[PDB]
């Protein structure tokens, strides 16, 4: 086809179609979970090794002492952005002194997502995120796509077989709210477990675990750390 | 400002703009160089004379510096671009190092220029390949060649352009220590490799060589003719 | 502002238990001439914050113009967070950092207050950057007039209410006509409470004794 | 400051005293002024502490870029020029630098002196800084080609404990190092006070 | 291949790529704003596509000035886009001119920018279409639509997206130049119930934003309490 | 100050140069060379700023070389001269002027022996003989009074010894040592130091 | 137009076995006037490291922002803080980045070292950076250093056995020449802030001094 | 340079004096300072003559633009915020004080100072130029609210007279103008029309 | 006649896939990371009898502590070699420390994927490096190894091989590594692999050794420790 060339050029029924093959290459990553408590956001994720002897790709990245994202898609268009979030927050503290609102930062990622989408010869990021941070209206989680488009979630799962931990998520979303850490951080769990094949588990060498909360500035649990949660299955 | 990818990468991993250009300084001149106990050689075959040609200003052996030369195959312009770029480049050394340039920075440094234009936007990779010789302030004699691609690798001696691998065949088996004994066996070792391409031979052949401490020289006619009978 | 041209006086400010005060004069003297007797020198940034600028009255106006936009683009996002009264000082002490440093200073001295989360907060900005915040502040000739009497009540008292310290600034207000050549007996009284942003019409000096 | 430094048969001595001042107030009397570019090679710092320091620095970061990319140590011909070239281009500007690069090359023993006013000149025996007089004369009055190796120590000692005793602005204790062809060593650093014991 | 830049007209005197831009803002969902005595209300039909999206995520009503609003349809990319730059322009206008930007002026701008989009092949058109709501004494309510292609008219009632003729049959049949917004809220309810299709889409939140007399010229969401009234009235209308 | 001096003759330039280098109060120095060698027949003496010197000599012999290895024929006195000036012109009116005061002697197969004079303003000027420092006020009165155009290199030597023996008796600064050279036909030869 | 200004302020810094003190002056000065009396000179940078900044105030906060700034940034591109030495390195190369423009700061670094022992890095304002044991910068630098220099570093005394340096004594010395500085020099009063850095953490202590 | 502007219900009354000088030589003696910036917006130019001119001469087109843009009769305060940004931006390089007053449907008659520095702010009567030092007591005095378009042009003239007695940069005829709904109307005292003050003899 | 910056229908970048296929035509690099440090070996492939075998650089030097193998495009990575060493020379002139294993590589990485044709730079890059690199020294962490593709991704591996052989040396790889490996025998069993690998014999000159450990730093292997080690396996 002559309409999936370019990222400025129009189909017939009027979609564009580098942004779904964006979409598509996102879609090809490995699965994460994110899920939200009155007082809590938890990111999982589901790390992939490429073969036996490489250590499994890191996909949660610190961002600021109260944001944290979790990558599904391309690594260096995901390190762009990990960059672009840490300049825009450190200048918020530099010039206000606050913590920048996850909300704000959100709406920043979208219109630098934007740009490409709309200039000749230029690609959208092929990085979908889940931002989860704790700002003064309460924990978020946030979703963001290679559209420049983003949503605010209770919970989500994006990447290969995200279909059932959404589909667990909005099962399981009424007791996200009154859950202990513990709790919340088991659902995550869950949600991501049923993402893997019947021949796979979870493992402590293959599950990342981020957490941000008021009185818990963000931390990355990976390796012999996560133990304590993945006992209780 | 012409912003164009003009080298792109296709299926199976191949830039094909390079390939092209080793086409295009296949299709050039033959070029040959060997590396002597004490002296450097450089061959080229003469497409032909044309009887009205002044052989000053068609030469295709040059002096970058006092101490290397270099002769090339492929498309003149571009090679007449990179070697004032090396010329430059040779002073500046001088100037910002005080001593005399070594024959494997400026092979570097012309690789360089050419993987930069292999990579850069809206502009084709240089289609000329270099046979690099001289002598480094140690005294130790060198010869490198370098193709478009921005490869560069020390040969003890090579042949570029049109019949490469048949030269390259013949002093592959006529290369020793007994061959590079004296400076006249090595002059007609190159004078030997040459004539395996070169239909009229003699007449239709170029000869510089540099020896130690010594400024480039070009054998005269009546010179190449002496060695060729000797071979004879 | 290489050479300033219509300035303001000082600016008082002391922190009660529930809020701010700030006076400033209704004055712009064109060097030793009240050419401007009608003009306000206190801002409300916000429901919980206000601004009183010293010095140039054009600079002023600039930051007036600049911060209100600021806080109109943040509105607008009605994303529920508000630009707290440290946030605003702390960027009026980077812009006016940043000019000091391109060498086109802002030639203010400003006094910032609020009141949120339950917590009082007073500031001072300097044209050259310099910040900090103190119980009470007073800018121009009235730290050698205005700021000992403030300072003695304050480390007598720590804690004040709301009529002490209104008290306290008329007086202090009254000092400054008396002996500051640039001051005006016109001023207005800015208050900034749980309830919001008050400011008060031009006041006067009044009880002026003149036993000579 | 006072540091000198004198090519003899057996290398290139580096001496140098450890006192910084702020105006007549001391600030330091343990400051290193010799750097060490690479073993091979080494400079010293005279007049602003912090600019000979960074240049100095970026100076060494040049070298080892050069000794990767060439696979061979830079010569000290080659370092002095690159310091020299990279402050002509802030002539004029307040730099106050004096450096004497040392080291041993493919060509022998090395010695030159860079200067902020874009100086760039090599010797046998060098001295820079406020008492570079007081210890030239020690230095010139003493120095010889072929001295004993002790002989140069207890010269170059002599030298900057006058030049400190003579001059206000220079103090402390006096750093010694050695140039040989396969590296230096410092020898010793001997306070001000016990030289001034031994020799009266 | 006639219909693969904006800067190619086709043999009919077409610029497909602006046509295709319009389709795709057709295939969203409805806006719908109608202009009455007092001031202008909007409402959108924001579908959700999943429950795990907090209500008010994907968000269709800006706030580009303190009294302008704006009700997009299409890409929301571009119509977040276009808000950034409504919201530039208002600021622009404030700090030059030294006061509030009337609605026009500011459809013209937005206008003039979307259309250096069409004309290019260096860019491709807004796959959005929005409509500005303000209200003020001395210029009074108004309603415009700015559409992909540049064209801005303003509007009594419209209705932008896919059930943009049901809408505007719907809307034809007011009186909206006498009522009030009070009375206009419930009647915007009651549209968008309407051209709302069950059988396709699966549910859907009802978005309000109003600016009129009643909000002293200031572009806010409808109350809570507003809101509920407007949806039980379209609910009981719609039996 | 330093010291430059030029005797130019029938078929050959004399020149010569102090070897001093001095910071403050102190000879650093006492084997300098200010001559620059900037092809096989052209010598540049350049005298002046201390930077500027090296960085506007070196800068000339790199643009020389690059010519001569660039066609193939070394660059004739007369153009290098010319080339010097209006390098030294273009970057007088810049913020990065070059405070250096030149001498240029080279010999041609045709034309023959040159001598240049340039000032730090580019101001090119052709004489039998030049004189550059303080030292020159005491040298151009002995070099006017003993010079003929038909004066041997033997001669001219002695005339230099003249120069150096009035500046030694005269002249405040100390100037023990002065490099001598001389070129001809047959490229440059470096003669023997006057020492005193 | 001046773009600086001397608000005063002393720092001091004891480097010892197993532990680091910083210390500074709370007091905020302009001429012969006083800011305020609560402006502490000491700044947390990392839980081992503590930076004491003296000098113009304005460029005090701006250095110390962008200290701030660059540990986050070398945590986030290495996924380890800083250590004491790595913060000596990256502040000379921030002065310096200004030598045209300088910083008008006296800066002072305490806090262990990669062993755990001690370390304090002295700075001036243009970069020059040496690893001292002890040190004290700001408008009291000439009156403390002398003191230092007798008691703990035992100059100029002869038959005095070297103990090495104990907390308890740190603090005594510390206290004793901030109050007798606080006799002499005018710009150092109010009172007097102590950092201890130790594995267990950054302890603090506040004694009072002269008001005059 | 003596420039004056008052506020009435309905409108606007300006004046101004007709000296330049350059030292002490009068270079022009004609010269009008009320420079019409639009239909119904007027300015008062005092400092340079260049400066001034070149303001006035852009903020004419400016608001030319803006006014065709907007298919409305401009607003005084628009004039006076764009007279505002031009003297602040270029503060250090411009050396120009400006009155601006007349009429719009929105507020009626305004008048704005924009001294040096680009200060803006409305005032009842704004003062300016070098002679206005020596007419802020009679103003001040004199001065009443709710006047007449009548008693406005007998103030101004008056004070303006004063002005130019009094000043040595102030000098020959009074220009006044008068902006209302109906148009500008203008005038101009000279000769026996300016008013007279007796001087003493003792 | 589709751009640099285009993505499938798969969600992948067309030039990222031809310039891992690039790949795959160059020599065979192996490197094993062990407690006592890492080794590096490589294939020559010399082409004729007349060409230097000191000349081909594939095992190069970025400072004291890392080294890097390269298989594919040299003149490309000639460029990613130079960053890393300038890289690591700023990092030690700033803080003065030594740059981790893993910063360099991250600031290689970054140099991948910023191509472009439209608003890049003057002379910005136009394909992405045709070349992959096999990073090992030791750091504060101990000895490491890290692989980075053309795409950007670096990942931390305890045995892996890259070029034309991987398919197979990986998995000769998989069959002898053990965590407790010595120094020893790590090389040896790199030298075997290579030898089964390579199409022509193994010998002293047609092969490049280098090891980093904790105490000595990047040392290449010449002819006697070559011999030494072929003639013990
Ligand atoms: C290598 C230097 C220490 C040599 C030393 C000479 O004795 N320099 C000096 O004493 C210079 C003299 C100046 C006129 C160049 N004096 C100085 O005061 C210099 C620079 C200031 C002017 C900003 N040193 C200085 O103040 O810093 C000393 C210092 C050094 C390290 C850490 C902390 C403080
Ligand atoms: C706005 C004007 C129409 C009013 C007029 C009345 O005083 N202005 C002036 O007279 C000002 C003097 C200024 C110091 C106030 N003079 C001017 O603007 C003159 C006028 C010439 C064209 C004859 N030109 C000018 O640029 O000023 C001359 C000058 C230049 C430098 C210093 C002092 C004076």
């Amino acid at each position: 086809n002559q309409y999936d060339n370019d990222v400025t050029v129009w189909s017939p029924q009027g979609r564009i179609h580098q942004i779904e093959y964006a979409m598509e290459a996102v879609k090809q990553g490995s699965a994460t979970v994110g899920l939200k408590s009155k007082t809590h956001a938890v990111l999982v994720a589901l790390k992939r090794a490429q073969s036996e002897l490489a250590a499994h790709q890191k996909k949660i990245l610190h961002v600021d002492n109260h944001i944290g994202i979790s990558i599904a898609g391309l690594t260096a268009d995901a390190r762009l952005l990990c960059n672009f979030m840490r300049q825009e927050c450190l200048d918020s503290r530099f010039v206000f002194d606050r913590p920048l609102p996850v909300s704000r930062l959100v709406s920043l990622i979208g219109s630098k997502t934007q740009i490409p989408t709309q200039r000749y010869g230029r690609r959208p990021y092929g990085v979908g995120l889940l931002i989860a941070g704790y700002d003064d209206m309460g924990p978020h989680i946030f979703q963001t796509c290679p559209s420049a488009n983003y949503f605010d979630c209770r919970a989500m799962s994006i990447g290969a077989r995200s279909q059932s931990a959404r589909t667990y998520l909005e099962r399981h979303m009424s007791e996200f709210m009154e859950c202990n850490l513990n709790e919340l951080v088991k659902h995550g769990l869950r949600a991501l477990r049923e993402t893997l094949p019947a021949e796979q588990d979870l493992t402590t060498k293959n599950v990342s675990i981020g957490i941000v909360g008021k009185d818990l500035e963000f931390t990355i649990y990976d390796d012999d750390d996560v133990s304590p949660f993945l006992e209780g299955l | 400002s012409y912003d164009r990818a003009i080298t792109v990468f296709s299926p199976d991993g191949h830039l094909f703009q390079v390939e092209y250009a080793q086409e295009a300084v296949k299709k050039g001149s033959t070029a040959v160089g060997v590396r002597g106990r004490d002296i450097v050689v450089l061959g080229v075959e003469k497409k032909s004379v044309a009887k009205l040609q002044d052989e000053r200003t068609v030469r295709k052996i040059c002096a970058l510096d006092d101490n290397v030369c270099m002769a090339f195959a492929g498309l003149t312009a571009d090679a007449r671009i990179v070697i004032n770029r090396a010329r430059v480049e040779c002073q500046s050394h001088r100037l910002t190092v005080e001593d005399p340039v070594t024959v494997e920075y400026i092979t570097r440094y012309i690789a360089s220029l050419k993987q930069r234009y292999t990579q850069s936007n809206g502009r084709r990779p240089f289609g000329i390949s270099a046979l690099i010789v001289g002598f480094d302030f140690d005294g130790t004699p060198r010869l490198y060649q370098t193709d478009p691609s921005g490869t560069y690798h020390a040969w003890k001696a090579n042949a570029i352009g049109r019949g490469a691998k048949s030269v390259r065949e013949f002093l592959e088996k006529n290369y020793t220590d007994e061959a590079i004994e004296t400076d006249d066996l090595t002059i007609k070792l190159v004078i030997k490799a040459l004539l395996e391409v070169v239909q009229s031979g003699g007449k239709n052949i170029e000869l510089a060589v540099m020896r130690r401490d010594q400024s480039l020289k070009i054998l005269n006619p009546e010179e190449i003719e002496k060695y060729v009978a000797e071979i004879e | 502002t290489q050479n300033p041209m219509v300035t303001g006086t000082s600016v008082l400010g002391v922190k009660f238990e529930g809020g701010v005060v700030i006076a400033a004069d209704m004055l712009g003297s064109y060097g030793s001439l009240a050419r401007f007797r009608n003009i306000s020198r206190i801002m409300r940034v916000n429901n919980s914050t206000m601004l009183g600028a010293s010095g140039d009255y054009a600079d002023f106006q600039y930051l007036k113009q600049v911060l209100g936009q600021m806080v109109i683009d943040e509105e607008l996002l009605g994303d529920g967070h508000s630009y707290s009264p440290r946030a605003i000082h702390s960027w009026l002490t980077r812009a006016m950092y940043s000019r000091r440093s391109k060498m086109n200073p802002l030639w203010n001295t400003m006094v910032i207050g609020g009141y949120a989360d339950g917590e009082s907060f007073l500031g001072y900005v300097d044209m050259l950057g310099v910040a900090y915040e103190a119980p009470s502040l007073a800018t121009g000739y009235g730290a050698y007039l205005a700021q000992p009497l403030l300072r003695e009540v304050l480390e007598k008292q720590p804690v004040l209410s709301q009529t002490e310290a209104r008290d306290l600034v008329e007086r202090c207000m009254r000092v400054l006509y008396y002996r500051d050549a640039r001051s005006y007996n016109r001023f207005q009284i800015a208050t900034v409470t749980e309830k919001g942003v008050e400011i008060e019409g031009p006041l006067s000096t009044e009880t002026n004794w003149d036993i000579a | 400051t006072t540091t000198l430094a004198f090519k003899f048969r057996h290398g290139v001595i580096v001496a140098a005293d450890s006192r910084a001042t702020a105006g007549a107030y001391i600030a330091s009397q343990t400051v290193k002024k010799v750097i060490e570019i690479n073993p091979y090679l080494l400079g010293t710092m005279a007049g602003g502490a912090a600019d000979c320091s960074f240049w100095e620095r970026l100076l060494a970061r040049q070298c080892r870029i050069y000794e990767l990319r060439n696979k061979e140590r830079i010569s000290v011909a080659a370092a002095s020029k690159l310091l020299a070239n990279m402050v002509y281009q802030y002539k004029g500007m307040g730099l106050s630098m004096g450096t004497m690069i040392c080291g041993w090359d493919k060509r022998g023993p090395g010695l030159y002196y860079v200067d902020s006013e874009g100086n760039r000149i090599s010797g046998a025996t060098f001295s820079v800084g406020s008492g570079s007089v007081y210890a030239y004369g020690v230095m010139d009055r003493g120095y010889s080609y072929d001295l004993e190796v002790e002989q140069a120590y207890d010269l170059a000692r002599r030298a900057i404990y006058q030049a400190t005793y003579r001059d206000a602005y220079s103090g402390g204790a006096v750093n010694l190092y050695h140039v040989r062809e396969d590296g230096w060593i410092r020898v010793s650093s001997d306070n001000v006070a016990d030289l001034h014991e031994k020799y009266s | 291949g006639y219909d693969l830049s904006a800067s190619t007209f086709s043999p009919d005197g077409r610029v497909f790529q602006v046509e295709y831009a319009m389709k795709a803002v057709e295939n969203s969902s409805t806006a719908i704003g109608i202009r009455c005595k007092d001031g202008v209300v909007f409402g959108v039909e924001k579908l959700v596509l999943s429950k795990l999206y907090e209500e008010g995520s994907n968000k269709r009503l800006f706030n580009v000035d303190r009294h302008v609003g704006m009700a997009v349809a299409g890409l929301l990319a571009d119509a977040r886009s276009l808000a950034d730059i409504a919201r530039e322009e208002a600021s622009n206008f404030r700090s030059n001119f030294g006061y509030n930007i009337p609605l026009k002026h500011l459809a013209d701008r937005v206008a003039m920018y979307v259309h250096a989009y069409t004309l290019y092949s260096a860019v491709r058109p807004f796959g959005c279409s929005f409509m500005l709501g303000s209200y003020s004494v001395n210029d009074g309510a108004q309603l415009y639509m700015i559409d992909p292609s540049g064209v801005s008219y303003g509007y009594w009632g419209c209705a932008i997206g896919k059930a943009r003729q049901a809408a505007k049959t719907e809307i034809e049949k007011l009186q909206m130049k006498e009522m009030t917004c009070r009375d206009i809220v419930k009647e915007v309810a009651k549209i968008i119930y309407i051209v709302h299709d069950e059988v396709k889409d699966k549910a859907f939140e009802l978005e309000l934003s109003w600016v009129g007399e009643l909000t002293n010229g200031r572009h806010e969401i409808v109350p809570k309490d507003i809101r509920e009234e407007a949806e039980k009235y379209a609910k009981e209308s719609l039996k | 100050m330093e010291y430059l001096i030029g005797i130019q003759g029938p078929d050959y330039v004399l020149v010569a140069s102090d070897r001093v280098a001095a910071s403050n109060i102190v000879q650093m120095k006492d084997d300098h060379d200010k001559m620059f060698k900037m092809s096989e027949k052209i010598l540049l003496l350049c005298v002046g700023e201390a930077g500027d010197t090296v960085q506007f000599a070196e800068y000339i012999q790199k643009n020389v070389q690059l010519y001569k290895m660039r066609n193939g024929y070394e660059l004739s006195p007369t153009a290098a001269a010319n080339f010097t000036r209006r390098n030294l012109a273009d970057c007088l009116r810049s913020r990065t002027p070059y405070h250096v005061n030149l001498l240029l002697a080279g010999y041609d197969e045709h034309e023959g022996p040159a001598l240049y004079y340039m000032d730090y303003l580019a101001a090119l000027a052709k004489a039998p003989f030049a004189a550059h420092g303080y030292g020159a006020f005491l040298t151009l009165s002995i070099l006017d009074r003993y010079y003929t155009p038909t004066i041997s290199r033997e001669r001219a030597v002695e005339l230099l010894r003249k120069c150096l023996e009035e500046l030694q008796k005269r002249f405040i600064l100390n100037l023990p040592t002065f490099s001598v050279r001389i070129i001809d036909k047959n490229g440059i030869h470096d003669l023997d130091n006057i020492s005193f | 137009f001046s773009p600086y200004v001397f608000n005063g302020g002393t720092i001091l810094a004891i480097a010892g076995e197993d532990f680091a003190i910083v210390a500074s002056d709370t007091r905020l000065s302009e001429g012969f006037s006083i800011h305020t009396r609560d402006s502490p000179k000491c700044y947390k940078l990392t839980d081992k490291t503590v930076i004491g900044c003296s000098g113009f105030h304005g460029d005090c906060l701006t250095l110390t922002k962008i200290i701030e700034a660059r540990l986050k940034m070398y945590k986030h591109s290495n996924n380890k803080a800083m250590t004491t030495g790595a913060i000596a390195a990256m502040l000379s190369t921030i002065l310096y980045s200004r030598r045209f423009f300088p910083y008008y700061v006296y800066n002072i670094i305490g806090g262990l070292d990669e062993e755990g022992k001690g370390a304090v890095y002295s700075f001036d304002p243009v970069g020059s950076y040496q690893r001292d044991s002890f040190k004290a910068g700001g408008s009291a630098s000439a009156m403390l250093q002398p003191l230092l220099d007798n008691q703990v570093g035992f100059k100029n005394m002869q038959n005095v056995e070297h103990v090495p340096l104990s907390l308890d004594r740190a603090m005594r010395l510390v206290k004793d020449v901030f109050i007798s500085a606080a006799e002499r020099d005018v710009y150092t009063g109010d009172a007097l802030r102590i950092c201890i850095v130790t594995k267990e953490g950054i302890r603090e202590e506040t004694v009072s001094l002269r008001k005059d | 340079t003596t420039i004056m502007a008052v506020q009435f219900d309905g409108g606007v009354v300006l004046g101004a004096d007709s000296r330049t000088t350059t030292g002490s030589y009068i270079a022009n003696r004609v010269t009008d300072k009320l420079t019409p910036i639009h239909d119904r917006i007027f300015c008062c130019r005092s400092g340079s003559a260049a400066d001034t001119q070149a303001v006035a001469d852009a903020v004419t087109y400016q608001l030319g633009f803006h006014s065709i843009e907007l298919n409305e009769p401009p607003l005084v305060h628009t004039a006076a915020s764009l007279f505002k940004e031009m003297c602040y931006r270029y503060r250090e390089d411009l050396m120009a004080g400006i009155i601006i007053a007349g009429w719009d449907p929105q507020e009626g008659g305004q008048v704005y100072s924009v001294p040096m520095g680009g200060m803006m702010v409305r005032q009842s009567f704004a003062i300016g130029g070098s002679g206005s030092s020596y007419i802020y007591g009679y103003v001040d005095a004199t001065y009443r609210e709710g006047m007449t378009k009548e008693e406005c042009l007998q103030f101004t003239a008056n004070a303006l007279a004063l002005a130019m007695e009094r000043d040595g940069s102030s000098g020959g005829v009074i220009r006044l103008a008068a902006i209302a709904e109906s148009g500008v109307e203008r005038q101009v005292l000279l000769g026996d029309q300016i008013p007279k003050f007796a001087v003493a003899t003792l | 006649d589709r751009g640099v910056n285009t993505f499938s229908p798969e969600g992948r970048l067309f030039q990222v896939e031809y310039a891992i296929e690039a790949i795959k035509l160059g020599s065979t690099a192996i490197g094993i990371q062990t407690s006592e440090g890492v080794c590096l070996a490589v294939e020559k492939r010399i082409t004729s009898p007349l060409m230097e075998p000191s000349s081909i650089e594939k095992i190069v030097e970025i400072d004291a502590h890392i080294g890097c193998a390269m298989s594919g495009l040299i003149a490309d990575a000639k460029t990613l070699i130079d960053k890393a060493r300038v890289e690591t020379q700023n990092h030690w002139f700033t803080y003065n420390e030594t740059m981790t294993v893993e910063s360099v590589t991250q600031a290689v990485s970054n140099l991948a994927l910023q191509f472009g044709e439209e608003d890049a730079d003057p002379g910005a890059m136009s394909r992405p490096f045709g070349v992959a690199l096999l990073f090992g020294g030791v750091d504060e962490k101990g000895p490491q190894l890290f692989h980075m593709d053309p795409s950007g991704t670096f990942v931390q591996c305890d045995a892996r091989a890259i070029g034309s052989a991987s398919e197979g040396a990986q998995s000769s790889l998989q069959e002898v590594y053990h965590k407790s490996m010595t120094l020893k025998e790590a090389i040896k069993s790199s030298l075997i692999i290579l030898k089964q690998v390579m199409e022509e014999k193994l010998n002293a000159t047609n092969i490049e050794l280098a090891t980093v450990q904790p105490g000595q730093n990047f040392h290449m292997f010449t002819k006697e420790e070559l011999e030494e080690v072929i003639k013990d396996i």
